[PDB]
């Protein structure tokens, strides 16, 4: 009864962003707050951006 | 078909046509299945917003 | 009250990538200002050379592959992204990428063009493995700033793109690493005052003398409503 | 009547006609945000007329 | 390529001493480099007479 069927498989590269949901190994999740720049983000007395 | 690459009614194409895309033109070539390979062509190849007109 | 204006003393180059920037003198309280505030613009900002568009033959998309090579597509991708580049005088440049035979594919095998320098003869972007198959490619370079992805281009655009033209996210900003000392300074008229000293690490795609003239022009063009 | 799967509308052309090569389907790889077409699906709705 | 540049829009004086002042428009992660430096100044270096 079902002439013909095709099958589209599709792809995508989705982002990282707040809303999203990271979690530690212990369980200590939450929520992204915001994307600072990396520049806000204090810093290593060896420079070394956090 | 394999001109594609080689002769410079197809190299013109861009140059011509890669920044004067604004307005719209009318060209006017041999016979549809030439035609045929240009839309292959350009359409894609290149990357027109270029449709068919043959017979 | 008089206010002393601070100068360069000396550059001290220890690599093609990193640099120390030695600045005296600044009166006290000063080289928490500025040091803070240069390094602010540094890392935000600051015009690159990077690479932005690829096209290659025989492939549709980035998710396939071709034959032998050991990397993928997005790998090769991923290897351009984190590339070094240097442009003379226009905007805009299209590179030719031609290797073939045994071995790994470094950026010296690309084609050595008049404005085209690179700084890095040994770097990494591919891999090949049988001895009967090659790769021919297209790449773009760009100058800009920051970072516009490939996701933000796909929405100010309407004119359509073709099949085959890929697209990598530009990393524009050079700069990967920058820090600030805050020491005394010993000028050989009074001892109340510092110095600063500015490290830094890149890509060499800017020099590291630029730099900071390049910014400290920003900071100040900022500061040309207040005058 | 049968269903169909090429391209074959009296609404959506040529358009979308581009985003699909030709001849029934998606060309491998083609970037499609939402909303496009991808495989051309086409049904009668009757009123058959003679 | 071409930077923003900001500037004066309003100066909202409440007494001779008390006053806001409000600017725009400063490119992303620049409220925080210029902000702070002119504090910096504005306590610690402009000439009053005491």
């Amino acid at each position: 009864g079902v002439l013909k069927i095709v099958k589209v498989y599709l792809a995508v590269k989705r982002r990282i962003q707040p809303g999203d949901k990271m979690a530690g190994r212990h369980g200590n999740k939450g929520v992204i707050s915001k994307i600072n720049p990396i520049e806000d983000m204090p810093y290593d007395e060896n420079g070394t951006p956090v | 078909a394999t001109w594609w690459n080689f002769d410079p009614r197809v190299e013109w194409l861009m140059g011509y046509l890669t920044s004067h895309r604004s307005q719209k033109v009318l060209v006017i070539c041999a016979k549809a299945a030439t035609a045929l390979q240009l839309e292959q062509v350009l359409r894609e190849r290149e990357g027109i917003r270029a449709a068919v007109f043959h017979e | 009250t008089e206010f002393l204006k601070p100068r360069l003393v000396d550059i001290e180059q220890v690599s093609s990538t990193h640099a120390k920037v030695t600045l005296e003198p600044l009166e006290r309280g000063f080289g928490h200002t500025l040091g803070n505030a240069l390094r602010r613009i540094l890392l935000s900002s600051m015009p690159g050379c990077a690479v932005t568009e690829v096209e290659i033959d025989g492939v549709l998309h980035e998710y396939s592959t071709k034959e032998g090579v050991q990397e993928d597509i997005l790998e090769i991708l991923l290897n351009l992204k984190g590339l070094a580049v240097r442009v003379q005088g226009k905007d805009e440049v299209i590179l030719t990428l031609n290797k073939s035979g045994i071995g790994p594919v470094t950026a010296a095998d690309i084609t050595h063009d008049g404005d085209v320098e690179i700084v890095k003869p040994q770097h990494v972007i591919c891999h090949l493995t049988d001895e009967n198959a090659s790769i021919s490619m297209r790449i773009k370079v760009q100058r800009g700033r920051g970072y516009v992805p490939a996701s933000t281009r796909i929405h100010s655009e309407e004119d359509e793109r073709p099949i085959g033209r890929l697209l990598v996210d530009a990393c524009y900003s050079p700069v990967e690493r920058i820090a600030y000392n805050v020491e005394a300074a010993r000028v050989e008229q009074r001892t109340d005052l510092d110095k600063l000293v500015i490290e830094m690490e890149t890509n060499g795609t800017i020099d590291p003398e630029e730099a900071i003239r390049r910014a400290a022009t920003i900071l100040a063009e900022q500061l040309e409503a207040f005058v | 009547g049968p269903e169909e799967i090429t391209a074959d509308i009296p609404n959506v052309g040529e358009a979308a006609l581009s985003k699909l090569d030709e001849s029934g389907i998606v060309y491998i790889g083609a970037e499609v945000t939402g909303g496009d077409i991808l495989v051309g699906k086409v049904t009668p709705k009757g009123e058959t007329q003679l």
